[PDB]
């Protein structure tokens, strides 16, 4: 037993479980009620409907509601998403133990200690019926998957079972015209005291406080005050197959059925909870959880878990599994067995489930184990690690435990274990707990074969027959020898591409994809563990790793295909499908598409005419169509999508030709790209686009040093001004001397206030007389001689290129 | 009603109750849920229908405050016009005789900046034209500015409407009271009439015209506005080196620091500084001016160096004060650092003058030893004040007190070879009593290394090697040192010889010597004997012997960097070191696209179903430190609809009470009991949550003490240094890669990066990635890196271990 | 605007009261009230303290902050005199501080924060002032 569940809230007179999603209501004696997510761990709702006791709670799950008895004597509805009060009305005139809800009209039922059950629709005026006969309180009612019938457990010694649409209960003699209902001594003696008798049933262990049903079973089990758990059949009321199970020590409160094993659990108000043997009917064991008296019980009817309320809260416990292990073939789960039976194959993003006849499993599994050709099912049974069990075989499409049994087909033998192994068809059991090896002679191998042993490793489950003593050991076909041990991390699962020659295993990132004994033909690239993933034999591997289905690679492609609404593991891949259970085991089923998988199959093999088509809004996103297609750095795909102005910048630099860059660095609206693109644009050699790009971010200065470098003096004498204003003495000073009279500083230098430097210029070109109109107007003193002339020749004759390097050639390819 | 969001149905009926103090607390309880931010237009035709003409103030007002925070939003009761419900029947509340209401609606008529309002603001500036109060007018010139700012930047405000529209500003200047609401965009003449206003001053409205307009040619011309400017205009007129002598700084500078040692210091600091600008070497550091109070007259009376030995400190005013003391001591005067610190460390250093100076602890006494020495080895003029101040503190005469002593000045002796011949004598004397090691160690080494300069040594060697007390680390001492120094120059009745046989002894051998010594069995176990009894070449004497090492100092030792050096005095030095110095079915497909630097995540919507799921939202949440920039916002997830929905992400945030798993996306659809479903995009993780943060090497060692970080894996892919795969993966888990700790050579040399982080889980991160890769013959496993990691409690620590390894995501939809 | 808001807050981790001049500060007024104050602004009995790049000014007045918030400035004798204005203002609403009393008088006081700090800019007001309003 493991606990999910445990929240100390103060004596739960009543406890119920949703059918429709795995919560759980509680009603205290501290007059407050509380819905839980036990799975999720989040409290839904929480209400003091009443002062004190509120004895009986019910989901009213037609409609998304929970129903509330209380000693408030009424029966009042609830919403869980709005919180508040949809409905109020009158049950009865005393304390409401147990409700239950219609699921006809939106009727209520209410059970209370005044003795009667009522039923009364809200939604018209009407009381439709009372249903009578109680002497002594009606502790509880239950309903069964059915709505016709409930059950009525009562302190008067009776069980009584109800019809809710009839008056009372409903019956009627074939072979007389009176009422079933005698008040004289006939064939038993009773009262009058129901209008008439369907079935007054026994509840004998000084009156039953709870009675409730298996969900698969007409069989009920009652728990009474004394000490006892009496088991009837309210659909016959029989007194040949009623039995006691004793074991408790003082008043049981209830007795319900586990829906999961084959016990009855039940707990009584003395301290201990106790378990029933349900092939035995007495105490298999008891156990004490100490949290004192237990007043209330409850079985799953969506068989998830089970719980039962005590004085200080309630639990709900778990005692099913987690992380079976299964196999997909063509539209066939095949796993071990899980709570609420066998399920499994359809949907994909609903949490329903629905059947089909793929049991893999259809007996206690010690072994299950598909084919390797995935033909035949082997199911080892009869438990044991002894020496021998059972073990029988079904046909993969449809399972049967035999399909005839004067067919070779669903045979079975003895072997304490036979799981299958490769040459398809065989397998290798043990039948001494050491490893024999099995073959039938022709087909699937069924029949128990004694030769061939050894003295190493023991007998479990697998796929190619796994034991363990210390690693995980594969086995031979037909060698008694280890074929190999595998020692790795986990995350609790072995995986097999479908085919069971060949496993999965998985690392510290993803999952790697292995071949018979342990070979590594690839590794699955994603960051995190997956929690499964197989492989369509190989290729088109298909992987859970969240709550999305995703193809890890097809083709070289790489795509999430599909999300569905709920966490998963994929079941396996064989065909186009993938097939995916979870630990609860509802499934989910996903086509793999020619979306993601046509598009990138498409732009591998440089075709982006196809690719157009393929663009659709199941697979755009942002950066596999529209910006993923700009990463080649001789572009192609880069000239298909080119769209944000971003993704044409760089798709210019690539090429090396600029005059896209300066129009996708112009709606970039930016200097910054300017600059880079023309330096770019230099780089291909012509400076007349390097110019323009230049002048705008403006370096008029970086183009003053470039234009003598170029050969151009007229566009070096535009610079020259537009940099004199920026006093830019390392733009405007540049282009006087790059021409070959300097004539261009003296003005600038003049307007900068720089006299001395103006005239050194000026006077060594032999412009003594504008360096002379420097000093001047300034303070002179143009005697001096520095580190430099200040008047021997400057002259410089200025570009002998007649065409210059803004009209550098290019061809460009 | 502090804040209560649902009342809003009693607000209306208490709004309107035939009594007048009702509708006013009701009004009242509307603005304060507003403010908090809390539900009201419900109420609005209530509210409006009482108050609306009258001259009453209180509701009026009232009202008027409840138009300036919400008007806009609310509409039941108002609805859109030009002259609402907010104002229609308030330019008779603008033309009251009563100042009070018309003054409070032209305060909020013109405060908004609406545009269904513009026109009823415009003459609401009548209601305070006429000006009663100083309020009047400012409320006026403060609403002729809103209602310029609120679209009449021309002709509607801008002249006068009887006396201002934008000419209180104007008016105020040469009326009784000021106030300037002109700081930007209005007239000219009024910020010309603010200038003569400087002179004709109202002191409130002068913090109005000198915001607007600042600098004066003056002194000042009065009050506290003009004389908070004023300090700002002096630092102008003389930045020169600090203020130096803070100006009216002084008066809000002392606040900044109302707790409460901290001003003191500050202040001392300053005083200092601004003694005088000395040298400004090591810790010299005194700036401001050179003379403004000189430093050190001899007619000068009652002198400066009164003030001087405030700073020189024992703890003579309290610590924090204390430290910055020290410091202060020592950057007025001294040489660099060391003249100050030798007469300050001997005041703090034991003696036998004061035992308010000496103590019996011996870590401390130690250390004043070897900070008084390090002053010597810094600087030469130390050596001759140091060795009679430290015979003084040998003079104390407790075992321990000798011991300290000793233990420095050995090593001094070290460094300064027979300079020290003199302290030789006087170092024997306490030796004798002795209950530690120490003095053993350190008088062995004196006696030792000195002994031509003295002649006594069997007789105080005997008496000490007879004697008990704790002598392990003794033998260490002893063996290097008791031969040296000339090889038969003492005689007691056991010459050099005798000694060097003693020394022999001592060190691991065995003789009759000097009564035999106490131990002779060494210390730590790398050290032991053998060394020094190979050596003894030539008997004790300078050579190429224990003499050598002894008259010779280990590497270079100069300064005060801690070779043969502490680096101040010992007691401001545990502070520094203290600081750190820190610094409903649904399918999604999905990727990460960034155009133009935005971060999105793409994701696109799949209804691959005929089934109605209208009703379709999209959501992305907010799980904890993740966060939507903008969730999807298409109503799509239609029958048989692909969208393409961008969700934009980032990553910081605060914690959201909503489960915590990788991203949480929603989309909802039809369905009534699952109308919200969570479904899934590719992975984030857990990780993001972490926030970087950064150490330094002291924060890191503090780190490393504070808790243990024993823990470590060895991570496969840091065969490559910290820089490449590691740092970008660290980074990922919101780490850094920082400073080493690392003792790098021939034989050393794996890289070691010294991480932290501070995590939003209540732990830091730190860890250290060591890389392996092979700096010697024998690697520890090649290439690869052992990464030991730690968290507070090492909760982060293993997300550091495995996210250093590999780490990438992709696809290709 | 200079002053972003004029608030008066109890460090029980809202702002009981306050006043946004022209609609900016909403929801965004009760939560740097109710951080910030709580810790005496951030303050240690010092009149200015700035955290989380909004100046706070502040006086403690029992478990209550009258505070005053700003993240930009014109003048330093300026901010506190509004301050210093509005608690002259204050014990005539409220008799000293006090969330109850606080909340009662929300009406009054946010009056005041209009009348004392206009757009921002702080006017001046006194008790005599007051009453012409609340009248």
């Amino acid at each position: 037993m493991l606990t999910k569940f445990e929240t100390k809230s103060a004596r739960v007179k009543g406890l119920s479980f949703h059918p429709k999603r795995p919560w759980i209501l509680t009603s205290l004696h501290n007059g407050v009620i509380q819905l839980w997510d036990y799975r999720m761990c989040t409290l839904i709702d929480k209400f003091d409907e009443h002062d004190g006791p509120v004895r009986g709670i019910d989901f009213h799950k037609q409609q998304p509601l929970f129903v509330s008895g209380g000693d408030d004597y009424k029966i009042k509805v609830w919403n869980y998403k709005l919180r508040r009060c949809l409905f109020t009305l009158l049950g009865h005139l005393d304390y409401i133990r147990t409700t239950f809800f219609h699921h006809e009209y939106p009727w209520i039922l209410s059970a209370s200690d005044d003795q009667t059950i009522r039923v009364w629709n809200w939604q018209s005026r009407t009381c439709v019926c009372v249903l009578t006969g109680h002497n002594h309180y009606v502790m509880c009612a239950q309903f069964h998957p059915s709505e016709d019938l409930v059950v009525s457990a009562s302190l008067d010694q009776t069980v009584r079972v109800w019809d809710i649409s009839g008056l009372r209960k409903k019956n009627l003699s074939p072979g007389a015209v009176e009422s079933d209902v005698r008040g004289i001594t006939g064939v038993d003696l009773f009262g009058t005291t129901d209008a008439v008798v369907k079935h007054v049933l026994e509840g004998h262990d000084r009156g039953v406080n709870w009675a409730a049903f298996h969900p698969t079973m007409p069989l009920i089990v009652s728990g009474a005050d004394d000490r006892q758990v009496k088991i009837w059949r309210m659909n016959e009321s029989k007194a040949w197959e009623v039995d006691t199970c004793r074991g408790h020590y003082n008043n049981v409160s209830c007795a319900v059925f586990h829906p999961r094993q084959e016990l009855i659990l039940s707990n009584s108000e003395d301290k201990s909870i106790r378990v029933w043997d349900m092939s035995k009917r007495t105490g298999v064991q008891t156990f004490r959880r100490d949290h004192d008296r237990f007043w209330v019980l409850a079985a799953h009817p969506n068989l998830n878990l089970f719980a039962a309320g005590h004085d200080g809260g309630m639990i709900v416990f778990k005692l099913e599994r987690e992380r079976p292990a299964y196999a997909v073939h063509g539209n066939m789960l095949h796993y071990v067995k899980d709570r609420f039976l066998r399920q499994l194959d359809f949907n994909s993003s609903k949490d329903v489930a629905v059947m089909q006849l793929r049991s893999g499993s259809k007996f206690p599994v010690f072994n299950m184990s598909y084919n390797p050709a995935e033909n035949a099912v082997l199911l080892c049974t009869r438990a044991s690690n002894l020496e021998n069990s059972t073990y029988d075989l079904y046909t993969i499409p449809k399972d049967a435990d035999s399909q005839n049994p004067d067919a070779p087909e669903g045979k079975r033998s003895s072997g304490l274990t036979a799981v299958w192994v490769a040459r398809n068809r065989f397998a290798v059991l043990d039948r001494m707990h050491s490893l024999l090896i099995k073959n039938l002679k022709n087909e699937i191998t069924k029949k128990i074969q004694v030769p061939n042993c050894d003295e190493i490793f023991y007998a479990g489950t697998g796929n190619l027959l796994l034991r363990d003593a210390d690693s995980i050991t594969l086995f031979d076909v037909q060698q008694k020898r280890t074929l190999a041990s595998v020692k790795i991390s986990k995350v609790k699962y072995v995986i097999w591409s479908a085919d069971m020659s060949h496993v999965a295993l998985l690392a510290k990132h993803a999952i790697v994809i292995c071949n018979r004994k342990l070979d590594a033909l690839c590794n699955i690239h994603e960051n995190i563990r997956v929690k499964s993933g197989a492989w369509d034999e190989s290729g088109v591997f298909i992987y859970t790793t969240s709550n999305h289905i995703k193809y890890a690679v097809t083709t070289g492609d790489h795509g999430i295909i599909r999300t569905l609404d709920l966490p998963i593991y994929v079941t396996r891949v064989k065909g186009n499908n993938v097939y995916c259970l979870d630990r609860e085991c509802r499934p989910r089923v996903l086509t793999i598409d020619p979306t993601e998988f046509k598009f990138k199959l498409a732009l591998i093999n440089r075709k982006y005419d196809e690719v157009l088509h393929m663009v659709r809004n199941a697979k755009l996103v942002g950066q596999s169509i529209i910006a993923y297609l700009q990463k080649k750095g001789y572009p192609e795909v880069a000239l298909h999508f080119v769209k944000d102005e971003k993704t044409r910048f760089s798709l210019a630099l690539e090429c090396g030709n600029i005059e896209i860059a300066l129009e996708a660095a112009k709606a970039l609206d930016d200097k910054n790209c300017w600059e880079k693109l023309g330096e770019v644009a230099l780089l291909q050699g012509n400076h007349q686009i390097v110019e323009m790009c230049y002048q705008r971010t403006k370096n008029f200065d970086k183009l003053s040093f470039l234009y003598l470098i170029t050969g151009n003096l007229e566009k070096l004498r535009k610079m020259m001004k537009i940099a004199e204003i920026r006093k830019d003495m390392s733009g405007h000073y540049q282009n006087a001397l790059y021409l070959g009279d300097v004539s261009e500083r003296v003005r600038i230098l003049k307007n900068c206030g720089q006299k001395s430097l103006a005239y050194l210029s000026a006077a060594t070109h032999g412009l003594d007389e504008e360096a002379e109109s420097l000093k001047e107007t300034f303070d002179p003193e143009k005697e001096t001689i520095p580190d430099i002339d200040p008047n021997a020749k400057l002259l410089q004759p200025p570009a002998p290129i007649m065409p210059l390097d803004t009209n550098w050639p290019l061809l460009t390819v | 009603m502090d804040s209560e969001p649902p009342s809003e149905i009693s607000l209306k009926n208490d709004l309107e109750k035939g009594d007048v103090k009702s509708k006013t607390e009701a009004l009242k309880k509307v603005i304060i849920m507003i403010l908090n931010g809390e539900k009201l237009p419900g109420l609005l035709m209530t509210i409006i229908r009482f108050v609306l003409p009258l001259q009453d103030h209180t509701i009026k007002k009232l009202l008027l405050v409840f138009w300036e925070i919400v008007p806009k939003t609310t509409p039941d009761g108002r609805l859109l016009h030009e002259m609402i419900l907010v104002c229609d029947a308030y330019r008779k509340d603008l033309q009251h005789p009563n100042e009070f209401i018309r003054g409070s609606t032209l305060r909020f008529l013109c405060k908004l900046k609406e545009a269904e309002l513009l026109e009823p603001l415009m003459p609401a500036i009548r209601a305070c034209l006429e000006h009663r109060h100083s309020y009047v007018r400012r409320n006026a010139v403060l609403a002729i500015y809103t209602i310029y700012r609120n679209f009449e930047h021309l002709i509607p405000d801008a002249p006068e409407l009887i006396h201002d529209f934008l000419v209180n500003e104007k008016d105020a200047s040469c009326k009784r009271n000021a106030f300037m609401m002109l700081i930007h965009a209005d007239q000219d003449r009024a910020l010309d009439y603010l200038s003569t206003c400087i002179d004709q001053v109202q002191t409130f409205g002068d913090i109005l015209q000198l915001v607007i307009v600042e600098l004066i040619y003056k002194v000042c011309h009065a009050n506290p506005s003009e004389r908070a400017r004023f300090i700002r205009c002096i630092y102008n007129l003389l930045q020169s080196s600090s203020p130096a002598v803070k100006y009216e700084a002084a008066g809000t500078l002392v606040t900044l620091s109302s707790a409460p040692t901290a001003i003191k210091a500050a202040a001392q600091c300053y005083i200092d500084l601004i003694i005088k600008e000395s040298d400004n070497n090591v810790k010299l550091i005194v700036l401001d001016r050179l003379v403004e109070l000189k430093e050190h007259p001899a007619h000068e009376r009652v002198l400066q160096d009164l003030v001087m030995d405030i700073l020189r400190v024992l703890s003579t005013p309290d610590l924090e004060v204390r430290k910055k003391t020290l410091q202060l001591a020592l950057d007025l005067v001294s040489s660099r650092n060391v003249e100050e610190l030798v007469i300050v460390l001997k005041k703090e250093v034991i003696k036998t003058n004061n035992v308010s100076e000496h103590e019996d602890t011996d870590k401390y006494r130690q250390l004043l030893v070897r900070t008084l020495h390090s002053c010597s080895v810094r600087f030469p003029d130390m050596a001759a004040n140091v060795i009679p101040v430290l015979m003084e503190f040998l003079s104390d005469s407790n075992e321990a007190a000798a011991a300290d002593v000793l233990e420095f000045v050995r090593e001094a002796i070290q460094r300064f070879d027979n300079l020290r011949m003199l302290i030789v004598e006087k170092m024997l004397e306490v030796f004798h009593a002795i209950k530690s090691v120490k003095i053993y160690r350190g008088a062995l080494w004196i006696l030792g290394e000195y002994c031509s300069t003295k002649e006594d040594i069997q007789s105080v060697m005997t008496e000490v090697r007879r004697s008990l007390g704790e002598i392990p680390i003794v033998e260490s001492e002893i063996k290097k040192e008791a031969g040296e120094l000339k090889p038969e120059e003492e005689i007691t009745v056991g010459p050099v010889q005798k000694l060097v046989t003693e020394m022999g002894t001592y060190a691991t051998q065995s003789a009759l010597s000097s009564s035999r010594p106490t131990k002779k069995e060494e210390d730590r176990p790398p050290l032991r004997g053998f060394l020094l009894d190979g050596d003894f070449f030539v008997a004790a004497s300078l050579a190429t012997t224990l003499t050598k090492i002894a008259l010779r100092y280990v590497a270079l030792v100069q300064e005060k960097k801690k070779q043969n050096s502490f680096v101040a005095e010992a007691m401001l030095l545990m502070a520094t070191i203290l600081h750190l110095g820190k610094s409903d079915p649904v399918y999604a497909e999905a990727y990460v696209h960034v155009n133009q630097y935005d971060i999105v995540l793409d994701v696109l919507v799949v209804n691959q179903t005929s089934d109605t799921l209208q009703n379709c939202t999209l959501e992305l949440a907010t799980l904890g430190d993740l966060k939507l920039v903008e969730k999807p916002s298409p109503l799509t997830l239609a029958p048989h609809d692909f969208a393409n929905i961008k969700a934009n992400v980032k990553v910081a945030s605060t914690e959201n009470g909503i489960i915590f798993g990788n991203i949480v996306y929603d989309v909802s659809g039809a369905a009534s009991d699952r109308n919200c479903v969570v479904l899934s995009d590719i992975h984030i993780d857990i990780m993001d949550y972490i926030q970087p943060a950064t150490c330094t090497d002291a924060e890191f060692r503090q780190m490393w003490a504070e808790f243990e970080w024993e823990n470590k894996v060895t991570v496969n892919t840091n065969m490559t240094d910290l820089n490449d795969y590691l740092q970008h993966i660290l980074k990922s888990t919101n780490m850094k890669c920082l400073t080493p700790e690392k003792a790098l050579s021939g034989y050393c040399g794996f890289m070691a990066a010294n991480l932290y982080a501070r995590s939003i889980f209540g732990e830091d991160a730190l860890a250290n990635v060591s890389i392996e890769k092979p700096v010697h013959q024998g690697p520890d496993a090649a290439v690869t890196g052992h990464i030991r990691i730690r968290a507070k409690s090492q909760g982060m620590a293993l997300s550091l271990g495995d996210k250093i390894n590999l780490s990438q995501k992709k696809t290709s939809l | 605007m200079v002053l972003l808001a004029a608030a008066v807050c109890t460090k029980a981790g809202k702002a009981i009261v306050s006043r946004q001049f022209v609609e900016m500060t909403r929801t965004r007024i009760e939560g740097l009230l109710a951080a910030f104050p709580k810790l005496m602004n951030t303050g240690k009995q010092h009149t200015f303290v700035e955290t989380e790049s909004v100046r706070y000014v502040y006086q403690p007045m029992e478990k209550l902050y009258m505070v005053l918030i700003t993240t930009k400035n014109s003048n330093i004798l300026e901010d506190l005199e509004t301050l210093r204005l509005f608690s002259r203002v204050i014990p005539e609403y409220c008799r000293a501080l006090e969330e109850n009393e606080i909340s009662e008088h929300c009406f009054d006081l946010i009056f005041a924060f209009d009348e004392i700090v206009a757009l921002g800019y702080r006017e001046n007001v006194n008790l005599a002032q007051i009453r012409t309003f609340t009248e």
